[PDB]
């Protein structure tokens, strides 16, 4: 059996990726209960992964840093064993704190202030322009600290 | 309060067409009928932690031309922040409570948004941020642009030196890129080419780009040559073979040239444009220069001073 | 409960122990099914963490290098849905190649050689003596790589 | 003539109560009604031949904001003093030949009373000397402990930091113990320990005073959380294991804190204070640091001007 | 083949009882019957990453004495390692196919135990590793005890100066520790005290020591009085404030000594050792110093030579 009584259920993870998030945001820094299952089976994807967080919730902006990485997921927000909420990451408009900027002359890695990109859907991939720089880099460069 | 009334003015990405022509049109109103107390009892902060010649003095200039008084430094190496390890942050937090505007100019990109998230209501300038922005350079471009060529949108625009490092060229690109019909050409080596996020923007309203391997093979058509250094020190080793500069304009090439054509130089020159250039007709870099005095004045005039120019 | 044909399942893992295993021990880098239960109730430890990867088994001293983060954990070897080895991670002779040395000036940082420490049960801590700098650290400081 | 007319501010030592009573009356006088004439015709000296940022800044935009013009120099490098060879002495006889007062900042203790024996009628204000006396951050911060605590007698006061090398500490000690009932919690390693000749002064005084080795222990009865900066650049050798600071506060030590507690810090700072301190409300550096305006302006308004603030 | 044949002598921890007193009879047979020919036709590598006068010249000059031919280095600065970036690894792994035996000096802890896994079948002398170990200097030094007290056993020893660093002592104290009842007196700096890893070794052994603040509390009753120099090129700044000696020994400070103790300090001595000590009956450094050579013809040829029958 597993079930949660109350909290928020990612779902339909990627492979690879489950893992990735928990330490991108460190979901893991807390005293709440959380079962994670990874390459599990599922058909419509093959094989996915699986979080689950209790006593947690994720607003819309929240559940929508997960479209970089997990597309099409699906986040259940859960209370009283029930489901009560289905929503599904659509891409932000910026992404803040988790990643770096590869600019290395750029004023965001020497100052105290949180990492800032604006998310642009280019063509074949995704462009990250740094609020500071001005310059934008392809998702896949952007690295996260 | 006219529409720059107490605004940041940090990236030209931020500002319109109609922000853009409000500078002029000042710049044009200030030059014909100066006011020498429009900003009497104003304390502007003047900090280049970078090296600077015209941006510091033309701006320094127009503070007092506009009865202003001026505080700052040329060199951060004897602010706290360079000698017992401040931050850029609390050197903004400070200083904003001091000023009624900061101009500054910073070996970093992005060090002037920075400040403007800790200076509160006081405005900040950029003066130039790493290789990134340099909106005043840009508003001094086009209004000398204007003063010779007539107008800002259709002409045929070259670029050529270090663009991948020119704040200059970046600011410019996207200004000249707000206005309709113009055509750009840009004359550089590989390794310092116009950066993608600009050509990316240009595509987007459908503008007219096109690479080039000489300035004799734009000459005949192009009706501004803007002419750049290159930023040696923002080149990473790995460049240095670009340090020099791999086209020299000299007087011999201004023969297919324009009656209208003029050659701007944001300065300082290396040896990109030859002395023999001065003395011709199409040399307007210096020109160029002495308009930094009417665009400053025009930009501080509005973003101090709640009224239009009356 | 959970339940896996073949496998190992290490329990009795000190909360905010679990996530760290699974990290620098590249545990999610396999494809086979895993589960892992963060901050789950613990009748005599309180709270603890629990991992499950079916088809996977641990080394001997691997099970010994988990005595220095988790020294009260229990390794399980299952097959065929039945725990055919029950195991309890005691402090190996030696450390190698996950732990780095303290000592700034040891030579084992600037060239390419694997780390060495000797394992040795103090008074109230555990010993790590560098086989090359010959230098000896409580495992506490130790362990900040 | 008021007190202060034409007089040298060089240590707190040689200023009453009285006197810096009418400094703060005289900025909040100012503050509530600036008088932008009120030094016009006046030159003033700012030089420093030290590194800073709030000090000469906020000098010379308060020197402005009077109406005064200012000469000067942020770096001794490029004096005559710097490059050929100059005394201290004739670099100030000179100087005072030029200007109506002097403000000077220097490495070396006892500078700035030097300085006044080949000043002449010129008087010299002390913005620091060497790890002695910082006058007039003493003043911002009387100014700033009443602004927030509403009087200046009867506190609980704990410095933190380098006491020993901090002129900032050593002058506020000897002005907080101008006024009765004021305890002092000094937190500090032993080797950059509150001078003696502080101590016996308070002794002298019947002054209550003690030592501790946290934050924590005080936090709970202090009304003023005055921190400071390691002096490291005054620092000897022998004294470097104290470089990095022994007490750092964070967001999270403040639960014990006093609804009236407010944390000052000279600044600028380097890790003692915690960012996540700056958004609580015991935090008041910045406004800490922009009361040096009111109260410089005050000072150079009562040496500079002969009649009380009309 | 003898105990030492083709051994690699890294640690004194490595090293038994008899090991050590292998290698003190060796000597003091060579010192008495010297063998010119005995390493003849073999080649040794004096290779020194970290200064040095009596370690390299010694072991150098035992070369000789034994007839062996020496290449090296005293200076890494023109190895290919310091002007091209080869790492030691590589270094010991194209020397090892030149020589016989590898004598190295390190400034990292470690960097002669590294070797001994590149050097293939040719043994690594440890000549000093950072503040590690010193062995060959304990070998002279146990040479040195052993002559002068004519025993090894039941000895009272006092080490005094940098402990922390002494890889000298650390060398030293392990060696004497594998003979029965000696007493060790600790005079150190509470920052340079004798580091733990030693302590509980000597717990371990059941052997008494023991911690003084001064060398007159231990004066009459030691019968080596070893003395160190205070090793600054590895204190960290936080402990700058060691650097000059906390104790400097005078011809006065003997006035109660055993007439049979001897001073021994590995040196260079800086200021520890007044010089007036230098013609008591006590000053046995030099003498010291001159064993060297013969403990190290000692190890050179137990290591290199199967047998030896003198
Ligand atoms: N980006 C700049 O600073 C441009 C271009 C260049 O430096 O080559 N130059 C200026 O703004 C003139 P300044 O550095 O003398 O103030
Ligand atoms: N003694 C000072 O200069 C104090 C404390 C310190 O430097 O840490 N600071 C100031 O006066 C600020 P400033 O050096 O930016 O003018
Ligand atoms: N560890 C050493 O090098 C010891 C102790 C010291 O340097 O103070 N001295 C020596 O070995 C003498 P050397 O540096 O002249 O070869
Ligand atoms: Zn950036
Ligand atoms: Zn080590």
């Amino acid at each position: 059996v597993e079930a949660i009584k109350r909290g928020t259920v990612i779902d339909h993870i990627p492979a690879q990726i489950g893992f990735k998030l928990l330490s991108l945001f460190k979901l893991t820094e807390t005293d709440q209960r959380i079962t994670i299952g990874l390459n599990l089976p599922s058909g419509e994807m093959g094989r996915k992964d699986l979080i689950k967080i209790e006593n947690t919730f994720l607003s819309e902006d929240q559940v929508d840093q997960l479209a970089l990485y997990a597309p099409q997921a699906t986040v259940n927000r859960i209370d009283n064993y029930e489901v009560v909420g289905k929503s599904r990451p659509s891409l932000p408009e910026r992404i803040d704190n988790v990643l770096v900027c590869p600019n290395s002359n750029c004023i965001s890695h020497a100052e105290p202030v949180s990492s800032s990109f604006a998310v642009r859907k280019r063509a074949n991939d995704i462009a990250l322009k740094c609020k500071y720089c001005e310059k934008e880099f392809s998702h896949n460069v952007v690295l996260a600290n | 309060a006219n529409p720059l009334y107490q605004k940041h003015i940090i990236s030209i990405n931020d500002l319109s067409r109609d922000d853009l022509n409000l500078v002029l049109a000042t710049a044009a109103k200030l030059k014909a009928n100066p006011q020498p107390e429009l900003l009497k009892h104003k304390v502007i902060a003047s900090c280049f932690f970078e090296a600077s010649t015209r941006t510091r003095l033309s701006f320094e200039t127009s503070m007092h031309r506009l009865g202003a008084s001026v505080v700052g430094f040329s060199d951060s190496a004897n602010t706290s922040l360079g000698k017992k390890g401040e931050t850029l942050a609390d050197t903004i937090s400070v200083i904003s409570t001091y000023v009624d505007a900061i101009v500054m100019r910073h070996p970093q990109e992005g060090a002037a948004r920075l400040a403007t998230e800790f200076s509160g209501n006081v405005p900040v300038l950029n003066a130039g941020d790493g290789s990134n922005q340099h909106p005043t350079q840009t508003l001094l471009d086009l209004f000398t642009i204007q003063e010779t060529q007539g107008r800002l949108d259709n002409l045929h625009v070259a670029m050529v030196g270090d663009l991948k490092y020119g704040r200059t060229v970046h600011s410019l690109t996207q200004a000249l890129a707000k206005f309709d019909g113009n055509r750009f050409y840009f004359i550089a080596p590989d390794a310092l080419a116009m950066p993608q996020y600009i050509l990316d923007m240009l595509d987007e309203k459908g503008i007219a780009w096109s690479l080039h391997s000489s300035i004799e093979e734009v000459m005949a058509e192009v009706d501004i040559l803007y002419m750049t250094r290159v930023q040696k020190e923002r080149l990473d080793p790995s460049e240095y073979a670009n340090v020099k500069a791999q086209f020299v304009l000299r007087a011999s090439d201004l023969h297919n040239a324009k009656a209208n054509m003029k050659v701007l130089h944001p300065l300082p020159r290396v040896d990109e444009i030859a002395t023999d250039v001065d003395k011709t007709p199409h040399a307007w870099y210096f020109q160029q220069a002495g308009n930094g005095i009417f665009a400053r004045q025009a930009l501080l005039a509005l973003v101090l001073n709640r009224d239009l120019v009356l």
